[PDB]
RNA sequence: UAAGGUGAUAUGAACCGUUAUAACCGGCGAUUUCCGAAUGGGGAAACCCAGUGUGUUUCGACACACUAUCAUUAACUGAAUCCAUAGGUUAAUGAGGCGAACCGGGGGAACUGAAACAUCUAAGUACCCCGAGGAAAAGAAAUCAACCGAGAUUCCCCCAGUAGCGGCGAGCGAACGGGGAGCAGCCCAGAGCCUGAAUCAGUGUGUGUGUUAGUGGAAGCGUCUGGAAAGGCGCGCGAUACAGGGUGACAGCCCCGUACACAAAAAUGCACAUGCUGUGAGCUCGAUGAGUAGGGCGGGACACGUGGUAUCCUGUCUGAAUAUGGGGGGACCAUCCUCCAAGGCUAAAUACUCCUGACUGACCGAUAGUGAACCAGUACCGUGAGGGAAAGGCGAAAAGAAC
RNA sequence: AGGACCGAACCGACUAAUGUUGAAAAAUUAGCGGAUGACUUGUGGCUGGGGGUGAAAGGCCAAUCAAACCGGGAGAUAGCU
RNA sequence: CGAAGGUGUGCUGUGAGGCAUGCUGGAGGUAUCAGAAGUGCGAAUGCUGACAUAAGUAACGAUAAAGCGGGUGAAAAGCCCGCUCGCCGGAAGACCAAGGGUUCCUGUCCAACGUUAAUCGGGGCAGGGUGAGUCGACCCCUAAGGCGAGGCCGAAAGGCGUAGUCGAUGGGAAACAGGUUAAUAUUCCUGUACUUGGUGUUACUGCGAAGGGGGGACGGAGAAGGCUAUGUUGGCCGGGCG
RNA sequence: UACGGUGCUGAAGCAACAAAUGCCCUGCUUCCAGGAAAAGCCUCUAAGCAUCAGGUAACAUCAAAUCGUACCCCAAACCG
């Protein structure tokens, strides 16, 4: 049956991505929270 | 010109296996592991200039590195690059 | 060597610099990588070596 | 400084080898000392493939710590304390007890 | 595998699935429940 | 926005009260109108965004003088 | 500072050094790829593609530098139009982004409580947004008081759960006045006399002290048990040092230290002194903040829910007097007292801890204490925001088991 | 010619049986409907929570929908167990 | 000359409890009298870990199907080789895109993984392997749409949008046959080619744009006609005469 | 012939017929539901440059960088 994840990097990355987290400001916050909560990978980008 | 300082930098080692051993005693190639950021002019000009031969050709892939790990602690290795130089008819080294 | 470096003209150690690069290193990684070279310290006073006589060129020249 | 340092005759004062002489082989920096013919351990070693294979069971030194061992006066005889004096410049040790330049 | 298993019981703690009990487990309930009535 | 480009006059807010006394929030805006205003020392019609009070203050304090205030606050027109 | 070193798992190999250019520690420098405000244009972050100028004794290819936007200032240009403005180009200076809490401001809930609920509460809380500093804010009476007086602001203890506000329910809740912490006043609206007169600010220099490496630092042996002694027994010594940690069991005297006494080539913080620049003292006279105070309507803040409601703030409509004047004194009037709004600056007491150092705990000791004692915000889960583990201890020493 | 006819791919899902701690958190097998159209499909894009989208079922919006998910107010409140 | 802890025994108090001691343990414990509590668990469909129970039970994942000989090995129903048998063959073959990311190839190991064994493996370990002017991306151009100097708008954050700038799933230059590696090939080698730019020489010469025109430039259905891929048969060639 | 293969040599290499859903065909006929854009490409000139620069043609020479390229891909490698 057809999942619900099916993938694409390019659809991965404009949408999830960190030219895309830094595009506006609640993206920002939200690489904010990622590097204050100290994070290994911030955004999805490889 | 390709500065010499520059040209030092590139070459790296011989790659010896039996493709390269093949390359050699069968169509004049001799195979080198090259700097990451050279380029094909640079890799032509530093093997007419450190070896003193005349290069014909190079062709240049780039060789991805292999996750192993130690113990339950992975690692990928590191991405290196590979010349197939091809040399003219008159050539030892 | 570090005064013995820094009594030359920027001309002497651009050519020390082009035989540091030329004779020794580019050499000794050659011969370190083919199976020679049982002397493996040789790289390392190399490089620190060139790491003078640019610190001694960019301290010569200008600033 | 160091008190107890590398070419240098002392004797040990606690375990196995109390009142034991002999001379620093050499001084190790987690604060411990190989001191020759001393705290001799039985080791017994796997002949490697490689190079030479010895095998059996060598009898080595272990490296006893460096407040286990004082410095031998030889003048007096015994175990002895050091202390650092300056002398023209010259940070040297000296014997407590006596107070001699070693 | 302790990983896996503490997710894979955490499969149906947020379900929705009204004819099936815990989610999973078929059964006639609503034949049960639609009798009773 | 809706300021007043003389008084700088923001839009505020405050409570619709009823009959029961239940507060909800409104805005009280401003009366801004787009007005064009000849100044004679310089010949031109120089157009802002006034309040219906602004006009009583440029009435008042005459044009250039409060185009002397908006240069210097920084307010550009 | 130094006789040992080349960081750890993690041993090796190859070496460096031992009286000084090994290594280690500190000050100041040098280098500092690419991404990221990212800033030459773009982009699916860590990549793609340039333009301009300077230089390159194989200049048929390389190397270096500059080129973002905005604000301010200046120069040169420049429309409809004549002058001119808009605009354009270049240069100089500044900004931009991140950061835990504290602070000011712009917006601003609801669950809940009222044993239902709508006024009310929760609560100007949570949260969102803007801005700033090491603190911010406030602040030098158009303030109280009360016919006596006090004398800016801020913080603490009372006043006092008081007076009051309140579907007079639930609840909310002062001030006056008192005691303390700390204490500091000034400038412009404006001319003349007079000048550098105190004042701070920016810098140089000198002194003192502190930070960033460090140095010296007392005094014990014998015997018994024991694998091992610091323990038992016996006899000594130190102490401005018996804080603590380690050492083969519990050490003042074995080691590192502690008390104590010293140390800086260099870079710095603070405090005096001093050089220069800027700045202005002080005197006489004058002025003494207008769409403002007040008002009508709507709303909000004041403990005060429009009520008899003073006072403050203003979205809207209006609108004075201006020291023979005006504000307040809790509706309001008169008498009396007090103060001078419509301009601004100002230290200290105060709030907080991303971060550093030292010390402390009738705090925890591995299901506790941080989620995390261990390569933990990891593994893993989720498209994503996000969620989020488990897992310490051989021995004194690997002597970690040759054969 | 045709929202034409029969019928594969392709899209669907009418019946039955199995399965129901499944091979599968919706399938398999045997038949079944459409199959040049209001079709079907790939790649990209746009719409967002009292909001979207809906040939309308309260359907669908990441196995979640008479109001998504995450985080917070938050230890809501619980005359009840 | 042996603490806490653990595990027995004996004595003792009305009880919660206390005391002594054997063995394990191997370094801490604490009277008395006060003081403070994260102060006592069998229940909360309690939380975490461990271990039972059903139980050596159901099951071992398409009813495409195996049989034998030989090899390797400590061991072979499963691995390798061979001969037979069966299954798919508009797929259960071959080549990619997306997605994955070394699973590819070779040597070596059988702990765990593989619903059994395993000598085998997409497992462990090590080494090797991906070669481009012509393929694709990058690049030039754009659609939907995004972003957007100024700008218009909005309590703030921000919304919209002009110039522009990005954005393929579309438009734009060029390589084919044969051979080869254990593993790459329109990339390497052999042969034969083609394309677009730079520079130089020579001959002729009007060149020149974020400007004008053409072109690119593009629907559904249907119908034949001409072909080719491809196939079948004959001829030819090599082999067989069972 | 390390029996895994490795080299050498190598005949014929034609014709007829059938034939696509591929090609001519972005065609042709027809039908309403009336069927992307912009660049490369070809042309025209404006400002300018005009015995220069540039354009065209031939020849020669140089350059064509960078990244992907393994392997699965209706699947035991992707989503489950």
């Amino acid at each position: 049956m057809k999942r619900t994840f099916q993938p694409s990097v390019l659809k991965r990355n404009r949408s999830h991505g960190f030219r895309a987290r830094m595009a506006t400001k609640n993206g920002r916050q939200v690489l904010a929270r990622r590097r204050a909560k100290g994070r290994a990978r911030l955004t999805v980008s490889k | 010109m390709i500065r010499e300082e520059r040209l030092l930098k590139v070459l790296r080692a011989p790659h010896v296996s039996e493709k390269a051993s093949t390359a050699m005693e069968k169509s004049n190639t001799i195979v080198l592991k090259v700097a990451k950021d050279a380029t094909k002019a640079e890799i032509k000009a530093a093997v007419q200039k450190l070896f003193e031969v005349e290069v014909e050709v190079v062709n240049t892939l780039v060789v991805k590195g292999k996750v192993k790990r130690h113990g339950q602690r992975i690692g990928r290795r590191s991405d290196w690059k590979k010349a197939y130089v091809t040399l003219k008819e008159g050539q030892n080294l | 060597m570090k005064a013995k470096e820094l009594r030359e003209k920027s001309v002497e150690e651009l050519n020390t610099e082009l035989l540091n690069l030329l004779r020794e290193q580019f050499n000794l990684r050659m011969q370190a990588a083919s199976g020679q070279l049982q002397q493996s310290h040789l790289l390392k006073q190399v490089r620190r070596d060139v790491a003078r006589v640019k610190t001694l060129l960019n301290e010569k020249a200008g600033a | 400084a160091a008190k107890i340092r590398r070419d240098d005759e002392v004797i040990v004062l606690t375990g196995k080898d109390k009142g034991k002489r002999g001379k620093v082989k050499n001084v190790l920096s987690s604060g411990k000392v190989i001191v020759e013919g001393i705290n001799l351990v039985k080791k017994h070693q796997k002949p490697v493939p490689a190079l030479n294979q010895p095998g059996g069971i060598v009898e080595k030194e272990a490296a006893i710590q460096v407040s286990n061992v004082a410095i031998f006066n030889a003048a007096t005889g015994k175990a002895d304390r050091v202390g650092f004096r300056f002398e023209d410049g010259k940070k040297v040790r000296f014997f407590k007890s006596n107070s001699e330049t070693i | 595998m302790d990983i896996n298993w503490r997710h894979n019981q955490s499969t149906f703690y947020h379900f929705t699935s009204d004819h099936r009990i815990s989610g999973w487990k078929e059964t006639n309930a609503m034949y049960v429940a639609l009798n009773s009535q | 926005s809706r300021v007043c480009q003389v008084t700088g006059k923001r839009p505020v807010t405050g409570n619709n009260r009823s009959h029961a006394l239940n507060a909800t929030k409104r805005r009280f805006l401003p009366n801004l109108h787009s007005h064009r205003f000849w100044v004679e020392s310089e010949k031109r019609f120089v157009t802002l965004r006034v309040s219906a009070k602004g006009m009583r203050v440029i009435d008042k304090k005459g044009i250039d003088t409060v185009l002397a205030e908006l240069r210097a606050r920084g307010e550009k027109y």
